[PDB]
């Protein structure tokens, strides 16, 4: 089937970044999930989406697609580049600021 | 929906655990009653704590 | 381009000296821990929570959000300038900041939205002690009035002042502010009025703790049940980069995703 | 202490023709686009002129030095000086509290203005006419025990003497401020211990001179009381 | 000892003539214009060499620090900032020189912004000495009607304003970066540094603070002459200074005497010695409320300059002391100056925003002796977690009083809980 | 144990150089890493040695390192009841390699 | 009531030492599995009127 | 349910995260006051081990596994219990219950 290889992004309600260090190869689900009449539980006949493979760089991950006949997909990641401050902390107190900085 | 239970207090600050004895209601928190309002509620047990106007002392 | 040589611990890295501590850990694969400081909004240096040891400076543990690499006073003969982020003053400075921030937090967990995801438990966890020494009342205060899309508990609030800062520098509005002093100073908007932003929902991602929360999202999941998938927005031609997040069949929530060429880390409401 | 403002607030607030004229004067001190440096003393003034400071004041001082309201009302509330609910309509009473005046019976002291303004502070009389605080310390510590009322200090005070005091300000008199014990500004009790040469110069010292040419010590400045100079416009 | 002729703030009291002429019979306002042709060097240099220390509070010398101003204007005009907040527990000395004796204060203005090329100086007092404010803003108005200030200032050929500007009741507001920001018309919440005033403070300009008493002994130091000044006192802690008695002794009062006295005779001069006598004393707070407390038997030698009272592991200050017989509960007084710092921290950074409430509620339940003696020996820990972590000193200065205590009178302590179980 | 450990790890190293490609000694075990060419001519000479003498088998299992050029790890385990010791032997296997 | 005492948990019988109880508490049930009075999940064919699941609103035509 | 006869779970998912088994499923809205409360809770009794990690887990003693063991059914549906199933179990059991928790109190 397809296969996604991506590097997970950073979750965004918080600033840690030890989450983002690695690819994963998955195996998005594949067919609707059902809602199971007497209990209202999330029925699935997709066992393949239980799989999530981790690897340390895109090619280990693209080596192993390609090793096992996987189509796949590589999404390449959106790293934050460094917001260097000229200034640094000293530009909350620059003369040529629009406003006075709110602490 | 009513309150399961109301309590009338002189403070603008209490302090709710579930009125159990040592360590058998829930973790206890302080709550602070508006003074627009004059009453506030316990987000585990839902109880009602409303200020005592006449009487409420501030600390 | 005069790029500048550091030691880190002991990891030797060239960086533009332009860059802050902070800025110079992380590219040198060092965790530091944070709260005020964010990468796209002004240094702050209120947390206390990323106190690094400069060694050979002045005791003083020195915020690494706040000083400039080029700031160091460089080692004797032009060897590179020392930090450490494993001294144990560092372990006491982080200790001591995080029981401080805790003393009047409130244990409110188990029915706080941010449980699981949240920075404060996380850090906690893993740079604070496993037990407390206060014994006294805890403050308590009074919640906001900010509309449909935010919901306030603002006990939980540690006055890290993200929210004032997004607002004001990013979002372009002058509607909340820090009043009062001391422990019992509040972040509020003027007036208990509801904020005016088709911006404002990124407060709830900035914010680090349980204080501002979506009322939408509101009790309807926890962090780890939820999958994840990295997608685009469609509801304008900017094509936003997003996180859609489902549980069985459903969306729960949807959460902006870094694209330094697009939408930075922010989406509109 | 949580510091909001009060729930009842005047509809309006406007700045009297002299008060407006002296605030804009203000203004002038400091360089171009900075005018919001004047928001303290131009705030100081709305709170001396209505005797508290209310939110329509807040927002027309905001307008004036061009502040967001948000930013106006963070001054209002961190500098503990504005009355953001209203005090006595006579006077109101402020007793140092720390330490110097605290070893020196400063507590005493607010048991008097328990006993005769109110229970607690920041509580209007049942008159209306006082009301009492308690403050840090006011830099007289050689004069402690010392209250505040209006702009003039009291000081070397004690149970009897500040009882009496608030005697004669419930009587509709301004009573003589400055050290209550004889002495004349902060040289020791019972004649200066250096410079005692000088003594017969003045009569009293600059704060108690004042104080009595201008009799507006407990007095809502209307802004006609002063003339508005601003003498450093000259220097360009 | 020092006598009339060798004391710089002559007319201290307000029993002399006030007036202007008054002020230039005692010397006052004479021959200003000569000293600014000497110089920007000459200045600064006499200054270094008069071994001042800034009377603030944390004594750094003064000639070094108008040293760090530029020497060329880059656009950015310079600016002087005067504090004269005053809002240390038992400081008052500075009361004296703005309402008493302000043509010292004024002149020194004026030479010290020219020495640092600024134009404009700005005077930040409390807003609780409004007569104070009146009367130092009356002198100004002489000053500037008599050309002493404006145009061509003195005859000295340099454009000088003075301006007066006034708080509204905040103690952290006398910490230097947080006057800036209540200057520009902000709360007064403290900045990190760098940047350092002397690169970016008043409206991201250059800029130098100083105390009022460093600013008004300038004129008499460069008139007289440095070597005068550093005569009185011992080597590095040159000077006369404004010292402030309060508290238990028989005659408090504020008055100028040489550097390094000891106190016993500062006392006994001036102050009319202990209520009591000398042995009814119990405890000396000798700098101010941020200065750890000192015990009878320390204070029997002690030195009152900057190596003598950090000898005693105490803190010079401001020299404005707290006597304290032996009736006074010290851990009451100790217990009511972390009161004052609670209320007085600005809230921004997290020790001292939460620090000093813990340590305030600590102290109170210690006064009734409503604690375990383990609570001690943390409470002391909780002290070093805020100190030095802090953005501001503030949060220095909450911490030291307690450990104060802790070092000097932990038996005392120890009693009230024996007492009370 | 930890000296004893280091010392038996250099003599099985010394001895059988070209079956041991590393040693390591961590939270008190000794695990060598050897080539599949050569992992029965060691067990073997573990097994005999008068040094070493494992002369029980405890267990063989398998690790599956996806992200690995040799996916799979064969884990020996060995117990010796005489010299009174254990030790870990590890070869690498690739996804098809016959062991 | 009785159920603590007669499995040895509690010394004392109802009797000497009656159990605190809530009002709103609900009388015993016995085991109900055979009878027409058993639990039943709400979408179980047993009820008759099975409660009926979805998790989306749909568009109705005009 | 609490004293106050207010139900004690407030839907943190601490016994379902926990849960070894995968036995609890949880749903949760703002009730119509607004309190955090579940709509769903079922536990598959034939999922469960009965290992009591959930009753650790509860910050607020509001999952607990009780003394009655003598609950055979005959078909495998009434073993899928859902919130009125357990609430019911709870007001039924409930004097048992609190007196079980006393006892063990010192000891957790
Ligand atoms: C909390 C705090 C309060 C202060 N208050 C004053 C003050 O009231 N007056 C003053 O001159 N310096 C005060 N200072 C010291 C100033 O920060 C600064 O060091 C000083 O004004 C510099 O002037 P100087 O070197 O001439 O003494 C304070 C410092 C702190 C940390
Ligand atoms: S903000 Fe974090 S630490 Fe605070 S109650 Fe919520 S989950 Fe717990
Ligand atoms: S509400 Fe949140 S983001 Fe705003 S100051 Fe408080 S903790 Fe920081
Ligand atoms: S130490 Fe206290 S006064 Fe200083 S910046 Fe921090 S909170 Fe404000
Ligand atoms: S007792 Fe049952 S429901 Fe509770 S945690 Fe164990 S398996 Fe899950
Ligand atoms: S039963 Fe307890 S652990 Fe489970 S969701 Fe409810 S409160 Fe949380
Ligand atoms: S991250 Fe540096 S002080 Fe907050
Ligand atoms: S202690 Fe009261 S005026 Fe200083
Ligand atoms: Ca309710
Ligand atoms: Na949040
Ligand atoms: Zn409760």
């Amino acid at each position: 089937m397809r296969v996604r290889i991506y590097k997970p992004a950073r979750n965004a309600m918080q600033s840690g970044t030890a989450r983002t260090r690695n690819w994963v190869l998955d195996f998005p689900p594949a067919d609707p999930r059902a809602i199971d009449p007497l209990m209202g539980w999330t029925s699935s006949d997709d066992t393949q989406s239980q799989v999530r493979l981790r690897f340390e760089t895109r090619k280990q991950a693209e080596d192993y697609a390609r090793e096992h006949g996987l189509d796949y997909e590589v999404i390449e990641p959106h790293t934050r580049a460094a917001n260097i401050r000229p200034r640094g902390y000293g530009e909350n107190f620059a003369s040529d600021r629009r406003a006075p900085w709110t602490h | 929906i009513p309150a399961p239970e109301i309590q009338t207090v002189t403070s603008w600050k209490v302090a709710c655990d579930g009125d159990e004895a040592r360590g058998l209601g829930h973790p206890r928190v302080w709550l602070a009653i508006p003074r627009d309002t004059g009453w506030v509620e316990c987000g585990y047990c839902d109880k009602r704590f409303v200020i005592d106007r006449e009487h409420a002392h501030d600390d | 381009a005069d790029l500048r040589k550091i030691k880190i611990d002991d990891t030797i890295i060239e960086v533009d000296p332009n860059m802050t501590l902070i800025q110079a850990c992380e590219m040198a694969g060092i965790e530091v821990p944070r709260f005020c400081y964010h990468e796209r909004l002004s240094i702050a240096g209120n947390c206390r929570m990323c106190l690094v040891e400069v060694v050979g400076g002045p005791p003083k543990p020195a915020a690494s959000c706040a000083m400039q690499v080029k700031d160091l006073r460089p080692g004797p003969e032009g060897a590179p300038s020392e930090i450490r982020t494993n001294s144990p003053m560092v372990k006491k400075a982080r200790e001591g900041v995080m029981e401080f921030l805790l003393i009047n937090h409130p244990l409110d967990c188990p029915i706080c939205d941010q449980g699981g995801e949240c920075d404060l438990q996380d850090q906690a966890m893993a740079y604070g002690v496993d037990f407390s020494r206060y014994r006294e009342p805890k403050r308590a205060t009074e919640d906001l009035n900010l509309g449909p899309l935010v919901e306030t508990h603002m006990t939980r609030c540690i006055s890290c002042t993200r929210c004032v800062r997004f607002t004001t520098e990013v979002a372009g509005i002058t509607q909340m502010g820090q009043t009062g002093r001391g422990e019992d100073s509040e972040i509020t908007s003027y007036l208990n009025q509801t904020l005016e932003s088709n911006m404002q929902g990124n407060i709830i991602d900035l914010c680090p703790v349980g204080a501002l929360v979506s009322k939408p999202y509101a009790f309807t999941a926890r962090p780890w049940e939820l999958t994840k998938t990295e997608s685009i927005d469609v509801m304008d031609a900017l094509g936003s980069s997003i996180r859609i997040d489902t549980k069985g069949r459903e969306v729960m929530r949807i959460l902006p995703r870094n694209h330094d060429g697009v939408n930075e880390e922010w989406i509109s409401d | 202490m949580l510091r909001r403002l009060s729930p009842i607030q005047p509809d309006s607030f406007e700045f009297t023709p002299a008060n407006l004229e002296w605030a804009r004067a203000q203004m002038t001190k400091y360089p171009e686009g900075r005018q919001q440096s004047a928001i303290i003393p131009v705030l100081w003034r709305a709170q001396e002129q209505e005797g508290w400071l209310s939110r329509p004041a807040i927002e027309y001082c905001a307008d004036l030095l061009g502040m967001p309201y948000i930013r106006a009302l963070e001054v209002a509330t961190f500098y503990f000086m504005f009355q953001l609910q209203p005090v006595g309509s006579v006077a109101h009473i402020q007793i140092c509290g720390t330490t110097t005046c605290m070893i020196c019976g400063a507590e005493d002291l607010i048991r008097v203005c328990k006993e005769k303004i109110a229970p607690e502070p920041h509580a209007l009389s049942a008159d209306g006419r006082f009301s009492w605080e308690e403050v840090e310390c006011l830099g007289a510590c050689t004069n402690a025990p010392m209250a505040q009322i209006g702009k003039d200090f009291y000081e070397d005070l004690t149970v009897e003497k500040l009882a009496a005091l608030i005697d004669r300000f419930a009587a509709g008199e301004v009573p003589v401020p400055g050290p209550q014990n004889g002495r004349f500004s902060a040289e020791a009790l019972g004649g200066p211990t250096a410079l005692a040469d000088l003594k017969g110069g003045e009569a009293h010292n600059a704060s108690v001179a004042r104080a009595l040419r201008l009799g507006d010590s407990i007095k809502r400045i209307d802004g006609t009381e002063v003339p508005i100079t601003t003498p450093w416009l000259a220097t360009q | 000892m020092l006598n009339d002729q060798d004391r710089i703030f002559t007319n201290l009291y307000g029993m002399g003539d006030r007036s202007l002429a008054g002020a230039k019979k005692r010397g006052h306002w004479d021959g200003t214009a000569a000293i600014i042709q000497r110089g920007r060097d000459k200045i600064i240099d006499e200054m270094k060499a008069s071994g001042l220390r800034g009377r603030g509070g944390a004594g750094f010398p003064t000639g070094m620090k108008w040293s760090f101003m530029p020497k060329e204007s880059d656009g950015r005009p310079s600016y002087l900032v005067i504090n004269a907040d005053e809002s240390e527990p038992a400081t008052c000395k500075d009361r004296e020189i703005m309402r008493h004796d302000p043509h010292t204060l004024i002149e020194g203005a004026l030479i010290a912004s020219f020495a640092m090329g600024a134009h404009a100086a700005y005077i930040y007092i409390r807003g609780e000495f409004i007569r104070e404010r009146e009367a130092l803003q009356a002198a100004i108005d002489e000053c500037y009607d008599a050309g002493l200030l404006g145009r061509n200032a003195a005859g000295s050929g340099w454009d000088f304003d003075l301006y007066l500007h006034h708080g509204a009741g905040a103690y952290i507001c006398g910490e230097e970066t947080a006057l800036l920001e209540s200057l520009e018309g902000k709360k007064g919440m403290p900045r990190m540094k760098p940047p350092f005033p002397a690169g970016a403070g008043l409206y991201g300009c250059p800029t130098t603070v100083n105390n009022v008493e460093s600013i008004a002994v300038v004129p008499t130091i460069l008139r007289r002459g440095a070597e005068w000044f550093a005569s009185f006192g011992r080597p590095n802690n040159a000077g006369v200074k404004l010292f402030g008695l309060t508290g238990h002794v028989n005659t408090p009062c504020v008055v100028e005497e040489a550097m390094s006295i000891p106190m016993r005779e500062l006392i006994e001069k001036h102050g009319g010695g202990i209520r009591g006598g000398w042995k009814n004393l119990k405890a000396v707070i000798p700098g101010g409320a941020s200065c750890p407390v000192l015990t009878a038997e320390q204070c029997e030698n002690a030195i009152m300059d900057y190596d003598g009272m950090r000898e005693l592991r105490s803190s010079f200050g401001t020299a404005c002391m707290i006597v304290m017989d032996q009736s006074t509960d010290v851990v009451k007084a100790i217990w009511r100056l972390s009161k004052f710092f609670k209320h007085e921290s600005c809230g921004q950074c997290t020790p001292c925003r939460e620090g000093t409430g813990w340590m305030m509620r600590v102290m109170e339940r210690l006064v009734r002796g409503d604690a375990e003696v383990e609570e001690i020996d943390m409470l002391f820990d909780v002290t070093k977690q805020v100190e030095g972590h802090t953005i501001c000193a503030l949060g220095d200065a909450a911490a030291w009083p307690i450990q104060g205590l802790i070092r000097n009178f932990r038996e005392e302590i120890e009693d009230r809980i024996k007492a009370k179980r | 144990s930890d000296e004893a450990l280091l010392e038996l790890a250099e003599h099985i190293a010394l001895r059988r150089e070209n079956d041991v490609i590393s040693t390591q000694v961590a939270f008190g075990e000794l695990t060598v890493n050897a080539t599949l060419s050569g992992v029965i001519g060691l067990i073997e000479f573990l097994r005999n040695d008068p040094n070493c003498r494992f002369s029980t088998l405890i267990d063989i299992t398998a690790v599956d390192n996806p992200a690995r050029p040799a996916r799979f790890d064969v884990v020996y385990h060995l117990l010796s009841m005489y010299q009174n010791q254990r030790i870990r032997v590890k070869v690498q296997v690739r996804e098809d390699e016959l062991v | 009531e009785w159920h603590g005492w007669l499995h040895h948990t509690y010394k004392e019988p109802p009797t000497a030492a009656p159990l605190a109880h809530k009002p709103w508490e609900k009388p015993h049930e016995p085991n109900l599995t055979g009878s027409s009075g058993a639990y039943h999940p709400a979408g179980s064919l047993y009820r008759a009127q099975p409660v009926e699941r979805r998790d989306y609103d749909a568009w109705q035509p005009e | 349910r609490y004293p106050n006869g207010e139900e004690r779970c407030i839907a943190c998912k601490l016994c379902e995260a926990v849960c070894p088994a995968q036995a609890i499923t949880i749903d949760a809205e703002p009730r119509e006051d607004g309190s955090r409360r579940t709509t769903r809770y079922d536990i598959d009794m034939t999922k469960c081990i009965y290992c009591g990690f959930c009753q650790e887990a509860c910050p607020v003693d509001a999952i607990v596994e009780g003394p009655n063991f003598e609950y055979a059914t005959e078909t495998r549906e009434e073993l899928f219990y859902d919130k009125q199933k357990l609430l019911a179990n709870g007001e039924r059991w409930e004097a048992e219950i609190a007196r079980n928790l006393q006892l063990d109190a010192p000891y957790r």
